[PDB]
């Protein structure tokens, strides 16, 4: 999709 | 008959004297035929406790004797090489099939056979899956599943039988699914594996009944495994229609006296072909105006009366209003994190009011197209006791809406690209949006914190507030060396005119700090515009501005695709001025606009005009910040020349820095002989900026059929002027007009863009035959999706 | 005012003419349901009253409600209707 | 983050019969969500020992 | 992750981390104690324990799970009146305590306390309990006041006052009602009902 | 990442004697890993062979050199329907559903006939017609001098199947075909008349459990083989079960003297007697080596593995006898056995002729 990460499903708050 | 005095059990151990009682219909005292006993029986089963059930008569007593299902100590896995063993365990729960439960021994091959579908789906077809069940001293058993997981089969044809008029790949090539996918001229361009092929028939259907195929036909579709069960062969077998030419629309059923406006809507002009998706507009058309008119459910349907003799199409489309519902409540079940008013204010089915099919469900779109829950499911039930009146339930299971995400691309004009930060889209499920992303580019270290309420008015106008910081080098941005180190704040309405239309009206403060200003006439001219006269021949200087904003933004888009347009414009307007209080006095003006006009049916042979526009200027006899300034060149811009290339120069002055002149190259420095002024091909952009662009997107002539429309050649005639509008022409005699924009850049090339696994592509080589005087050329330029 | 987004808000029960030229004075409930459907609204203050609202404001100003007010008695059978197409 | 030994709910608001106009009476009170009074000496919150029983 | 020890050590142990406050260590010792006799006679009271620290632990679904399959093998069960407080706590502890998010926990924790009461009048967790329905009522009520607002500021103003009639039809005693009035009597006006209006006017002048 | 069972590793073979490569021509790129049945055909010392693409030629049986030289492209031609050979006609099914008549003399089209489906089927030459099975379940039989459409047999399809659709047997003026279900059926060749329509599969359960996707017919019995379900005789005349057994394969069996010569699914060999199927011998030496069809050639048996590897399996026992890689590129095409020559087909279309 790209280089990188997009680490998504982490934090609430 | 006969009569019960006590009953007495046998086998029972987790199940309660009590639990075993309450689920017997024949009581004590009762009296029981051998029938009652059956279905006494039979209820025990129904409890789920029991592997074997039997009630017996022992002279006056009713004897009851169990084997129950053995207790699960222990769910172990061993083989799991795809699947998490916390993620199976966690379904197995929801199946029933916990620790601590009992097991259904007759379901032991169906939980068996229940996970291979789950290995199916993903294209694993070679799986297994037994189970070993371990009996332990107290009917106690051990449950292991012991998985061995196969190669995942991939699609190694997808054919097409009965085409005639379309070769198989042209088809092939609109499909999800591939039968080839392409790497080392990579083309991020879908995956190779197998699931769902309902929906890619879809596109068939469409793409043969688009074009007035109207008895078109897909005949049979077969699919094959290899022996090996590692390849998968797909064939669709279908029949083309001859080319029919619509004939009109006879409209037939429960129309509720509206014919008076659908008699029209089925008006259809003579000649054109028939054509699959504008029977489907027409068809829902009706199904709107019957909405319109409180009908919940309208049905509609289209069967072509065919006519091989003149060949034509009249078409026959049966209506039928149905009823009509209420809506008594919208419920929101799932909803544990988000507020009420989160989902419900995303509804466009009203509450207290006439139910809509569609509104209940573009309500669902407008749910999911949020990214807050993982799955959004509808319900619409009928209120107990009434016959139009409905609940509508939308069940929604929460996403974890948190995420960090860091990005690096490449192009030339930025060099090495550096997207990062963390977002937050619904704080503490408010709908409020705050995020801390920052961006490092050769020339930028940006870094903004946000926070919006993307409904500060019920009907979606967002307020967002912006803190940014941004230390910009202009010498890295092939500019005359500056450095400004710039921070503030901005408030902003976002205001939804329009489906297609958007404004944005903001108050905004910034810190201009600048530094290390090598002299030059313009930005001098500019300085002594504040009443600042700092040193015409050193480097050491300052500049602190204090500035209020007043921000205001028009965006108008209707392009037919997000990704590779081919029809309809885009237009930006991003102005600005300062509000008195403030150290600088100015206004500026950017204006974007792209317009897509395809000439061929099938859109491939697209037209595209692109215009920037830029102006500003100061209002209390002082000058725009030079840090506004416009510039041309680059990918963005104007192709074939260097970034910021276009406009006018540096007029330097003789100075120098602390730098200590060793053996590097210098403009206008004392060290190697400082004259007077230096003239010098050193870009400052301009307060006037106009470029505009005429590029011509074409098919991809060399590449395979099957994916060629998946890189996008096109050809352009780039051109573009930037100028200094306060250049003192008369007292810089010898220097060249900087206030004269005549001087048009022109340029021609060509360009490619696809989808890599490094991002987004885009390649440009342009030669800029009409370039003028300092003009540094760039004839190769790129991006791998800076982002 | 402006020249806002806003999305149509449709409100209570629907009423065509041939439906209001359907209802007599003298019918039961459930003759009056079978007419014009469950009404969405009812005084649920000590009186068999039921309120026909058909209320229409689509996008920008045009807000159209008729008010269609019917009165019942002990017994459950229409004594008094009260129509009104607009509301000045 | 969840409720460990919380006592708040002890603030919440008192329920009292709505009193009626003359010539108007208020809707008809579904037996749902209704509370009936029990002679209660048990304690409340943090004073009431929530820990199992046991015999023998 | 227990060795097979003798069970008498292995009860002494968990019933130590108990008065010690440490759950997750006592689970770990009471959860492998129960796979180990699930049935036994006085192996109902290992459960009791093994649902009090699931609860002090907010291991919350496992209490559920725990609670609800107990009720299924042992309904007759004398101490059957605790489970159900600890099964309203449960739903309770799903809840907010400013709360307007599905309230599918409080009104199934409202439930559970309902039959405690109904089934034990005189039992220990009774008059505490109450208290906490008064406070589930009012929460639940609030849900309801809160879907109103939203209606009232959209202006659905037959969705408002169906709202409220129902809120007086199922929580009419809550003090939501009382704030809910004026929106009903607005809701009114709005659609020109001013005879409606006036009625519910006389209701607000009448009370708090 | 892994397969579920280990290839079983190449057998340690103590070879009673050198079998040699007596020639070999390369014809196009072949099929590759394109799951075709085309193999090479033997007539009158002649072999005729052709890749995926369309390329067919015609070699001589001893030299291996080459006599006559076209091709069927323009966009490729997809052959898959194995090459069959009967009077002066090459035949050939075309996954794009043509199939193409070609004289064995200049090697020029006689006829090119658009039929239901893909040919994924060896063409059958019976009485005057050409029996084309192909993927959409479309049981055609064409006409030997023209090439018309003489008579189509919808048969009936499940959901998902496996690929090369059954080659028909014929006797007595009826064809007897696989299904893809796991029927096999028995039609008139006047007319496509069902006669008869026999089940000779094992179901499972509710998964998905397949059938099928050659049979042959010795003194009125006819025995054939379900991939999943079972080998099973029956009755020519009536097609009821006299003896079925729990074995399945998709690689046509071969019936000679007494005993029934197989390879099973997991490609394991064996030999049955013909009376009730009770096994002889077992050889589970090349257990999931995928094998080809076997091939009885002077006595011995000859099959191919992925690897391109001949074995030699001795009738009387079902041990090996010899081996010889002949191709990395690897096999999959069933071999010839026929006028006292071996021939086989690798996927990159190199056909050897097997001696010594």
């Amino acid at each position: 999709t790209r280089v990188g990460v997009g680490v998504m499903l982490n934090d609430l708050f | 008959g006969f009569v019960v005095k006590d009953i007495h059990f046998e086998g029972l151990q987790r199940v309660a004297v009590g639990a075993a009682l309450l689920s017997m219909p024949v009581r004590t005292g009762d009296t029981v035929n051998d029938e009652d006993i059956s279905n006494t029986i039979r209820a025990l089963f129904a409890t789920g406790n029991f592997e074997d059930v039997r009630v017996l008569r022992d002279g006056d007593t009713l004897l009851v004797q169990v084997k129950e299902r053995p207790t699960i100590a222990s769910i172990t896995f061993s083989g799991n090489k795809s699947v998490k063993d916390d993620m199976l365990k966690q379904n197995l729960e929801a199946s029933g099939v916990r620790v601590g439960e009992s097991l259904d021994r007759t379901t032991i091959a169906d939980i068996e056979k229940g996970l291979e579908d789950f290995y199916y789906s993903v294209g694993k077809y070679s799986a297994s899956v037994k189970a070993v069940v371990t009996p332990l001293p107290r009917n106690r058993v051990d449950l292991k599943l012991v998985f061995q997981e196969g190669v995942s089969a991939e699609i190694q044809q997808i054919n097409i039988v009965g085409n005639h008029a379309f070769t198989t790949d042209e088809l092939i090539s609109h499909f999800q699914l591939r039968d080839e996918v392409p790497w080392w001229n990579v083309v991020g361009d879908r995956k190779y594996q197998k699931q769902k092929l309902a929906g890619d028939l879809e596109t068939l259907r469409s793409y043969y009944l688009d074009r007035g195929y109207a008895r078109f036909n897909i005949d049979s579709t077969q699919v094959s495994l290899t022996p090996d069960k590692k390849g998968i062969y797909v064939t669709v077998n279908i029949t083309e229609g001859d080319q029919y030419k619509l004939s009109g629309v006879e409209v037939s059923g429960n129309l509720a006296g509206h014919s008076a406006e659908i008699e029209q809507l089925t008006k259809i002009e003579p000649g054109e072909l028939y054509n699959g998706t504008k029977v489907t507009k027409m068809e829902d058309d009706i199904k709107k105006l019957l909405g319109r008119y409180g009908y919940a459910y309208p049905r509609v349907q289209s069967m072509p009366e065919i006519n091989d003799a003149d060949k034509t199409v009249k078409l026959r489309v049966n209506v039928d209003a149905g009823n009509r519902f209420y809506v008594r409540k919208i419920r929101f079940e799932g909803n544990d994190t988000s507020k009420d008013a989160v989902l419900r204010r995303e509804m466009r089915q009203m509450e207290g009011a006439w139910l809509g099919s569609d509104l209940v469900d573009q309500g669902k779109e407008r749910l999911n197209r949020l990214g807050f829950f993982e799955t959004v499911d509808t319900d619409t039930q009928r209120v107990p006791g009434s016959p139009d009146q409905v609940d509508v339930v939308y069940k929604v299971k929460e996403r974890n809406t948190g995420s960090f995400n860091f990005g690096i691309g490449y192009g030339t004009e930025s060099g090495v690209s550096f997207q990062a930060g963390v977002q937050q889209d619904n704080w503490l499920g408010t709908g409020y949006a705050v995020g801390i992303n920052g961006t490092k580019n050769d020339y930028q270290t940006y870094a903004e914190l946000s926070v919006t309420n993307p409904y500060f008015t019920v009907d979606g106008v967002s307020l967002g507030g912006r803190l940014f910081y941004n230390d910009f080098q202009a010498d890295d941005a092939d500019l005359s060396d500056y450095t400004n180190k710039s921070y503030g704040t901005d408030v902003t309405l976002g205001f939804p005119i329009n489906e297609y239309n958007s404004l944005r009206a903001g108050l905004g403060y910034v810190h201009n700090s600048l530094s290390n200003m090598q002299p030059q006439v313009a930005m001098w001219r500019y300085l002594y515009s504040m009443g600042e006269h700092p040193s015409t021949s050193d480097q050491d200087n300052s500049f602190k501005t204090d500035d209020f904003t007043f921000n205001y933004g028009w965006t108008y888009n209707k392009l037919d695709r997000g990704y590779f347009p081919t029809d309809g414009s885009r237009v930006n307007l991003t102005g600005k001025v300062t509000i008195p209080g403030s150290d600088n006095e100015y206004y500026k003006v950017t204006l974007d606009t792209a317009t897509y006009v395809p000439i061929d049916d099938d859109h491939k042979w697209v037209v595209l005009g692109r215009t920037r526009w830029g102006y500003g200027d100061g209002l209390g006899g002082k000058e725009m910040p030079f840090y506004e300034n416009f510039y041309a060149g680059g990918s963005s811009t104007v192709r074939g020349f260097q970034s910021n290339t276009i406009g006018p120069k540096a007029v330097y002055f003789p100075h120098q820095a602390s730098n200590y002149d060793p053996d590097y190259d210098y403009e206008c420095a004392t060290q190697d002989g400082a004259k007077d002024l230096c003239k010098s091909d050193d870009a400052v952009g301009g307060n006037a900026m106009a470029v505009a662009s005429l590029e011509f997107i074409t098919p991809t002539p060399f590449i395979s059929d099957k994916y060629a429309n998946s890189v996008r050649t096109s050809f352009f005639w780039d051109m573009g002027t930037v100028w200094d509008t306060n250049w003192d022409s008369s007292q810089y005699s010898g220097y060249p007009d900087w206030s004269d924009p005549s001087n048009i850049r022109m340029s021609a090339g060509i360009a490619l863009q696809w989808m890599s696994p490094l991002g987004p592509l885009v390649f440009s080589y342009a030669q800029p035959f009409k370039k003028y005087d300092g003009d540094k050329a760039e004839q190769f330029q790129f991006n791998i999706g800076k982002t | 005012e402006r020249v806002v987004y806003r999305p149509d808000i449709n409100q209570g029960n629907y009423l065509t003419a041939n439906d209001v030229s359907k209802i007599r004075v003298g019918m039961t409930q459930q003759q009056v349901a079978y007419a014009l459907g469950t009404p969405l609204m009812s005084d649920p203050f000590g009186t068999n009253t039921w309120f026909y609202v058909f209320r229409q404001q689509p996008g920008h100003e045009g807000v159209t409600q008729q008010t269609l007010t019917l009165t019942f008695n002990s017994s459950g059978v229409l004594t008094n209707i009260d129509n009104k197409p607009a509301l000045s | 983050r969840q409720v460990s030994g919380d006592e708040a709910y002890l603030e919440a608001a008192p329920l009292a019969e709505l009193h009626a106009p003359a010539g108007m009476i208020l809707p008809v009170t579904s037996g749902d969500y209704a509370i009936p009074v029990t002679n209660g000496s048990g304690a409340v919150g943090k004073a009431l020992d929530i820990r199992p029983p046991a015999q023998p | 992750e227990v060795p097979d020890n003798p069970p008498n050590e292995i009860y002494a142990t968990a019933q130590q981390k108990l008065q010690d406050g440490n759950w997750r260590q006592a689970i770990t010792q009471l959860e492998a104690l129960d796979n180990r006799y699930p049935f036994g006679p006085y192996s109902q009271q290992v459960q009791l324990d093994l649902i009090y620290a699931y609860y002090k632990n907010a291991d919350l679904p496992l209490a559920q799970a725990a609670i609800d399959r107990f009720i299924r093998l042992n309904p007759t069960h004398p101490n059957i009146d605790y489970v159900m407080y600890m099964r309203g706590l449960t739903n309770m502890a799903l809840d907010d305590s400013r709360s307007d998010r599905d309230p599918q926990h409080a009104r199934a924790a409202f439930s559970d306390f309902s039959k405690l009461v109904r089934g034990y009048p005189n039992s220990q967790y009774t008059t505490d309990a109450t208290k906490r329905l008064v406070f589930l009522k009012d929460r639940l009520a609030k849900y309801e006041y809160s879907v109103a607002e939203y209606y009232t500021e959209r202006g659905a103003w037959v969705a408002v006052v169906n709202r409220v009639e129902g809120m007086l039809r199922d929580y009419p005693d809550t003090q939501a009602t009382r704030d809910a009035l004026p929106l009903m009597e607005n809701a009114y006006r709005q659609m020109q009902m001013n005879a409606q209006a006036e009625k519910v006017a006389k209701i607000i002048a009448a009370n708090s | 990442e892994e397969d579920v069972v280990k290839m079983s590793p190449l057998p340690t073979v103590e070879n009673q004697f050198t079998p040699t490569t007596a020639w070999s021509t390369s014809v196009g790129s072949g099929i590759g890993n394109f799951y075709s049945n085309l193999h090479p055909a033997l007539a009158d010392n002649v072999v005729y062979a052709a890749d995926r693409a369309g390329l067919v030629k015609a070699l001589n049986a001893d030299d291996g050199k080459e006599i006559w030289s076209v091709s069927l492209a323009e966009e490729p031609a997809l052959l898959s329907g194995g090459v069959t050979v009967s009077g002066g006609h090459v035949y050939i099914g075309s996954e794009k559903a043509q199939v193409y008549a070609l004289n064995t003399s200049d090697g020029t089209v006689a006829w090119q006939t658009k039929v239901a489906g893909e040919a994924l089927s060896r063409p059958v030459v019976s009485d005057g017609l050409v029996l084309i099975h192909t993927s959409n379940g479309q049981l055609q039989a064409l006409n030997e001098a023209d090439g018309a459409v003489k008579w189509t047999v919808n048969l009936d399809m499940p959901s998902l199947s496996l690929r090369g659709e059954s080659a028909p047997t014929t006797a007595f003026g009826a064809a007897v075909v696989g299904g893809d279900n796991g029927r096999v059926s028995a039609v008139l060749m006047e007319q496509g008349q069902m006669i008869w329509q026999q089940r000779i599969s094992q179901a499972t359960g509710s998964t998905e459990i397949d059938r099928l996707s050659t049979p042959v017919v010795v003194n009125g019995v006819v025995f054939a083989l379900a991939y999943n379900g079972n080998l099973t005789a029956l009755d020519l005349r009536s097609g009821q079960i006299m003896w079925k057994r729990e074995l399945g394969s998709v690689n046509d069996f071969i019936v000679d003297g007494n005993r029934i010569y197989l390879v099973d699914q997991n490609d394991r060999v064996m030999a049955l007697t013909i009376d009730g199927g009770v096994t002889l011998w077992t050889q589970s030496d090349l257990l999931h080596r995928l094998l080809t069809s076997p091939v009885l050639y002077n006595g011995n048996l000859v099959v191919g593995d992925s690897e391109g590897y001949l074995h030699w399996i001795n009738v009387e026992d079902g041990r090996f006898v010899a081996q010889q890689k002949v191709d990395s590129s690897g096999f999959q095409t069933e071999p010839v056995a026929a006028d006292g020559k071996l021939l086989i087909q690798a996927k990159d279309g190199t056909v050897y002729s097997i001696t010594r």
